[PDB]
């Protein structure tokens, strides 16, 4: 009943005039709901979702940003019962993708819950967002490039979703770990990026794409040879003999600044030889009734209806209170329930 | 017989609720739920004047949350709350100043810092002096705090209300 | 303009800063926010009187929303506690206005301010901090007086501890917390179970404490209780200065108030003051051995300097409050007001005059016209030619031989230096004579007005010979009247400054449209109506538009080129304020003129609800609003005539009380549908 | 389509208006009012060095005659907006006087004879630069207006005493009126 109640509540306000004000206050009731449900949330989706996907695309950018990040909030909890409205999320997050660091940091963590939340569904709707992605590595002008660290941190994520499109993806990932202005943060990432990636994908292809350019990161930056070599290591224990091509040419790199790893020296012998492995303030609103004018018993009624909605010990009341003061009528149609 | 209302306020998972709950009651567990509102009271002596604490634990604001106007309107007090095991916490508190100074003016208003968590020296990667210099900054008190020990957060609430006698 | 409006808000730190105050609130009407809120904040630090000037201007002229409330309150916390007084008084003038600022912290706010100011009254600080909280209680049980009376059983419990304390300021202060709390209490009790605990507690507080210092704070107490137990003799006392529980200690209150009177007589002039406040007002209680030493005290006070112009009014509220015993006093008390008045504050000397003759009854007549001759040789008060209003009116005897004199006295101002004048010119006007005399007057005051390099003789001279010519059938009265409206209307049109502009033509009343008929007249109020300002404008379109039956061979071709330029504004004026004005102006012309309009209804019509209809002119409230207004007037003169045309406008109102994002007032559209419904 | 807020193409647009009027003389009346939106709109606001702008388009009023006719309430009050204002630069301020000089020989004023009167009088007491420029404009007002100028005689006399005011033009004028007899 409870949840089901203030539910209806937040969406009557939930429709442009009252929300002027007050969206960021029933935005963060209903995230607290689920948040607090479990997966019995899943039975209020397709009351809340309609509305709340024209509520973006609707109001202004002050609110937008914050909308975004509890949108990823329902999604996270929500999980995979989200995949009927995928189609507008995508919609919305495609519109509202600019080269502005402001939204952009948002709407990764976004895609971040998506990914998690869809698991295998989310190659379908990848690559609607592939351009925007692409967009971001080839030109950003991010403080020390911390937005496409983030999205190489999404990326991370993606797993075997990325299969159909790792040549599209995967050379400007490259671009970064080889270029030399490129701040030593993000081009770190890059690298552990690839590291990641080779743990759920196949490699063969990109042999030549990958080595090369680790094999000039060894050479230009002693910064990364650490980093490099871990991910060289990886690289090579999931390519295994088809590696040995290559052995003789990466050596000529090793053997020049004498670079020492376990992980790689292991393996390379290893493929040579084969064989790898509560009630105190209720009280005052109670009994206060020494009044005598309509403004008088009304102010009863108000501080008691709030007075109510504190205390009670059902969440999903709870969480409407912080809006039941700013707007009255909330506290007016949950007095029943609420008390 | 004096009455003193005091917000704490922060970004979330830090451990309001953990040290409100702690000065209040006295036990080491808490409750491990996301609060809105959870307002608290306790009987005090503060150098021979009885104070009546009235605590609000709010729930915990982001990087973006348009800022309460309940906090503007009522209270002698902010304890603005970081956790020493996370730099995310006082990017947080810092942008909570931010806004807060925004809302009420910029009036001589009382204020401390508080770093809960210093029992974890293993998690912890904000130090003593920067919050230390930070506080000062602001012209307002520092200090660092437990949930463990109801010794350190009751030396906080003094703290507060001894700013707020000035 | 953020720097412009700030150079006049550190102008109004240094009268100057009360008119850029009205500047400020027409500025915020005309619209920014945290710019003014650091201007607000650099002037409040240092100067702190400008800052209360702003703070109360923005209160509801902005529409002050919740981030206004937090700011404010916080802002006027550290103007009060720790002060100097005046700004005092304007800070907590300033939490009043804004504790009834309508947002929903109001119980929040007006809690914490309420709970603070009693911890300030328990225990003995800067006696400032007494001052401020106790200023602060009063101004909020007047404002916001639900919410206030909320907090009464610690308020009763706390301002005993705070009266008490040795302070004259503070007295006067903490006895109108208490006056304005009682006044609450007045209205409440009826329908509480029993009756209350709390005026038993007012007088045994006010006992104890009387049983130097502590007499003057028990008096006014006793002036309080005395005011709320009987409702009929304060009515007397206000009265004057426009020109039951205690039943049963009334003797107790009584033998303590007269035997501390004169046993205090020659200590203080402040216990004396109280005293003669309490008399007055326990005489008009319950109506002869205590009126003799009343009078004795009193009379006796009255050769005294100090408390004189105190003793005048209590000498007054006595003779009503007792009037049969009082009628011994006349020959010793007419010596009094004889000496004085021979002409050399003097004000109350002409209020007991008008008690002495009200009261009693017209049984002094002759007497008073042997005080008429004496009154007069003052000169001209405003005090005086207010008790000679009433005195005139109550005594009716005495209305001949009051303006005998009167116009002789002023006639001796206007025959023969500036101030005086305005108050002589309002006189004429402001009060009935019965002389045709009056016509030189009048002819006389054509100097005044082409004249007067000052500004406040002109103003007033104009809005005397309007009031003046009321006679307006007979061949001198008639060449008069026109040979003044041609002078008083010419500088309804030329005079250089806008506010005689409007002052004379606002004037020009329906009593002398047959003058303004005339051809010559007329052409000087076209000249009007394509004024510089906005407001005379739509001042001399209704004026002509009156005239319109009258003299309609002028008038009707006029307003129809007058109509054709306005609707020109409406449709091909890219501007907003333009259109604005324009219907506006339109709305006055057809509810004015009818006759002209409704051969043109269709095309106006089309016109204004063509307006309703485009995207565009959403960045303007206004327009909508004043052709919904025009629309109103234009179905009360169609009638039937406009009937096809009301299901094209009853979808558009409807469409727009519906969803106001077209935000109109909904009073006016709704006032609007109801007006087409109606015709 | 091609009007904007900008110096640039303002100049030209307007120098173009000139070579209508010309062209079209009568005729123009009827295009009138698709401009004069754009019109009120460069002076109400201009971000122009000196108001230049301004001045031109005054320059271009100056040629409408007759055409202005049932648009001069419109067109009318900004013009006077300039002459009037403290801040304005006096170039464009003398313009907008010459302006209302210009249209006096080819309008009716009768209507706006105290929308221009006060502001002209403003004129001669706060600045005195323009005296002779606003005296000019005022004697040809009078030469229009002809005894309608009665009411007005003394209110404006008391300016011209004030900062002892001598013109021919206007001078004779006002004797001539108050004994009857115009050329
Ligand atoms: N081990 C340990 N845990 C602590 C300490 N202080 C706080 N915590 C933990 O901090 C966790 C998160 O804090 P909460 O009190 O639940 O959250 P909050 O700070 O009230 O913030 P909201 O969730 O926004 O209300 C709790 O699970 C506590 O156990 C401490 O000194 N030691
Ligand atoms: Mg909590």
């Amino acid at each position: 009943f409870y949840p089901a109640v203030s539910m209806v509540a937040l969406m009557r306000i939930f429709r442009d005039q009252s929300l002027s004000h007050h969206h960021t206050m029933v935005v963060q009731a209903i995230t607290f709901i689920f948040k607090s449900l479990g997966l019995k949330c899943v039975q209020f989706l397709p009351q809340v979702m309609p509305t709340f996907l024209n509520v973006i695309r609707v109001c202004d950018g002050a609110i937008r940003e914050f909308l975004f990040q509890q949108l990823g909030m329902l999604v996270s909890f929500v999980k995979s019962h989200i995949r009927p409205y995928m189609d507008e999320i995508v919609t919305l997050m495609r519109e509202f993708w600019v080269m502005n660091t402001s939204i952009q940091s948002t709407i990764i963590l976004l895609i971040e819950q998506i990914v998690v939340a869809l698991g295998g569904e989310f190659k379908l709707y990848l690559p609607q967002l592939i351009p925007h992605m692409l967009r971001v590595f080839m030109h950003d002008n991010s403080p020390g490039r911390i937005v496409s660290i983030k999205l190489l941190a999404a990326i991370q994520l993606f797993g075997a979703n990325l299969d159909d499109y790792l040549h599209l993806l995967l050379p400007p990932i490259v671009k970064l770990f080889d270029a030399p202005e490129a701040p030593l943060p993000s081009r770190k990432a890059a690298l552990e990026t690839v590291d990641r990636l080779t743990e759920s994908l196949d490699f063969t292809d990109y042999a030549s794409r990958i080595i090369h350019p680790i094999v000039r990161t060894l050479d230009q930056s002693p910064e990364l040879r650490s980093t490099a070599m871990d991910t060289l290591s990886s690289l090579v224990f999931q390519l295994g003999k088809k590696y040995q091509i290559f052995i003789p040419m990466v050596n000529k790199v090793l053997v020049r600044h004498r670079i020492n790893h376990q992980r790689y020296d292991v393996l390379i012998c290893r493929i040579v030889k084969g064989y790898t492995l509560s009630t105190i303030n209720l009280q005052k609103a109670w009994g206060a009734a020494r009044r005598v004018s309509k403004d008088d018993w009304l102010e009863w009624l108000r501080r008691l209806s709030l007075e109510l909605l504190k205390d009670s010990s059902s969440p999903s009341l709870r969480s409407c209170w912080a809006l039941a003061q700013a707007y009255n009528p909330m506290a007016r149609d949950l007095f029943n329930a609420a008390f | 017989s004096k009455s003193r209302k005091i917000a704490i306020l922060g970004y979330r998972s830090v451990g309001k609720s953990s040290l409100t709950i702690q000065f209040v009651e006295g036990q080491f567990v808490d409750s491990y739920d996301p609060t809105i509102e959870n307002t608290f009271t306790k009987l005090i002596t503060v150098n021979g004047q009885e104070y009546h604490l009235q605590l609000v634990d709010t729930a915990g604001q982001d990087e973006y949350s348009i800022f309460p106007q309940t906090y503007s309107i009522d209270i002698n007090g902010y304890i603005l709350v970081y956790s020493v095991t996370s730099i995310k916490s006082f990017e947080v508190i810092k942008v909570i100043h931010g806004k807060l100074l925004d809302m009420v003016g910029k009036v001589q208003i009382p204020i401390m810092l508080v770093g809960n968590k210093k029992d974890l020296h293993m998690e912890r990667v904000i130090s003593y002096e920067e919050g230390k210099a930070l506080a000062e900054s602001w012209n307002a008190a520092f200090l660092e705090s437990s949930a463990k020990e109801n010794q350190t957060a009751v030396d906080v609430f003094r703290r507060i209300i001894l700013e707020a006698e000035k | 303009x953020x720097x412009x409006x700030x150079x006049x808000x550190x102008x109004x730190x240094x009268x100057x800063x009360x008119x850029x105050x009205x500047x400020x609130x027409x500025x915020x009407x005309x619209x920014x926010t945290r710019f003014y809120d650091q201007l607000n904040h650099h002037i409040f630090e240092l100067e702190r009187k400008g800052g209360i000037l702003a703070i109360a201007s923005l209160i509801g002229v902005e529409g002050g929303n919740a981030t206004r409330i937090g700011r404010f309150a916080n802002y006027l916390r550290n103007l009060l506690p720790s002060n100097d007084p005046v700004v005092m008084e304007m800070a907590s003038k300033a939490i009043g206005r804004l504790a009834m600022a309508g947002d929903t912290f109001t119980a929040e706010y007006v809690e914490f301010e309420v709970k603070r100011a009693l911890e300030w009254l328990g225990a003995d600080r800067n006696e400032g901090r007494r001052h401020a909280a106790v200023l602060v209680l009063r101004e909020l049980a007047i404002s916001v007086p639900t919410f206030f009376f909320q907090q009464v059983q610690p308020f009763f419990d706390n301002i005993f501890v705070a009266v008490w304390d040795p302070k004259q300021a503070i007295r006067e202060g903490a006895v109108a917390a208490l006056r304005a709390c009682l006044i609450l209490t007045t209205q409440r009790e009826p329908k509480e179970m029993q009756k209350p605990q709390w005026y038993r507690h007012t007088f045994e507080e006010a006992e104890k404490g009387f049983d130097d210092d502590r007499i003057h704070g028990a008096l006014l107490i006793l002036n309080e209780l005395v005011r709320i137990s009987s409702m009929e003799g304060e009515r007397l006392r206000e009265e004057m200065e426009e020109i039951x529980x205690x039943x049963x200690x009334x003797x107790x209150x009584x033998x303590x108030x007269x035997x501390x009177x004169x046993x205090x007589x020659x200590x203080x002039s402040l216990i004396q003051m109280t005293i003669l406040n309490l008399l007055p007002r326990l005489a008009a209680f319950r109506p002869t051995q205590y009126l003799q030493d009343t009078m004795n005290h009193v009379l006796s006070c009255v050769k005294k300097e100090k408390e004189r112009t105190a003793a005048f009014q209590a000498l007054g509220l006595l003779s009503v409050a007792v009037r049969s015993e009082f009628k011994v006093y006349l020959p010793r008390v007419l010596d009094i007001i004889r000496a004085a008045l021979p002409p050399k504050v003097d004000a109350t000397v002409f209020t007991c005059i008008s008690m002495l003759a009200r009261a009693m009854g017209p049984g002094i007549q002759q007497d008073i016209k042997e005080l008429l001759e004496p009154m007069l040789a003052v000169g001209l008060s405003p005090a005086l030619t207010a008790v000679l209003y009433d005195l005139s009116r109550q005594i009716p005897q005495l209305k001949k031989d009051i303006q005998d004199g009167l116009l002789k006295m002023l006639s001796l101002v206007l025959m023969x230096x500036v101030g005086s004048i305005t108050l002589a010119l309002r006189t004429l006007g402001s009060f009935e004579f019965e002389g045709h005399s009056l016509t030189q007057f009048v002819r006389h005051c054509a100097d005044h007005f082409l004249n007067s390099e000052h500004k406040e003789i002109r103003m007033e001279a104009a809005r005397t010979c309007s009031r003046l010519l009321t006679p307006s059938v007979s061949q001198t009265a008639v060449q008069v009247v026109a040979d003044v409206l041609s002078k008083l209307l010419v500088v309804g049109i030329t005079d250089p400054d806008p506010d005689i502009r409007y002052c004379v033509l606002a004037s020009l009343d329906e009593r002398f449209d047959a003058h303004l008929a005339q051809a010559e007249n007329l052409q000087a109020l076209f000249v009007a109506l394509n004024d510089q300002v906005f407001e005379i404008r739509e001042l001399a379109i209704c004026t002509v538009g009156r005239l319109s039956s009258m003299n309609p061979a002028f008038v009707m071709p006029f307003l129809r080129k007058m109509l054709i330029q306005i609707l020109t504004e409406l449709e091909h004026s890219g501007i907003g304020r333009i259109k604005e004005q324009s219907a506006r102006m339109l709305g006055h012309l057809v509810s004015n003129a009818p006759r002209l309009i409704r051969p043109y209804m269709e095309p106006i019509l089309k016109a204004l609800i063509l307006k309703l209809k485009d995207p565009d002119p959403d960045p303007n409230p206004g327009v909508i609003n004043n052709v919904l207004a025009t629309i109103g007037e234009l179905a009360q003169v169609s009638g039937l005539e406009m009937r096809k045309w009301v299901d094209e406008l009853f979808i558009i109102i409807m469409d727009m009380l519906q969803d106001s994002s077209l935000l109109a007032k909904r009073q006016v559209a709704l006032w609007t549908l109801g007006q087409l419904v109606a015709s």
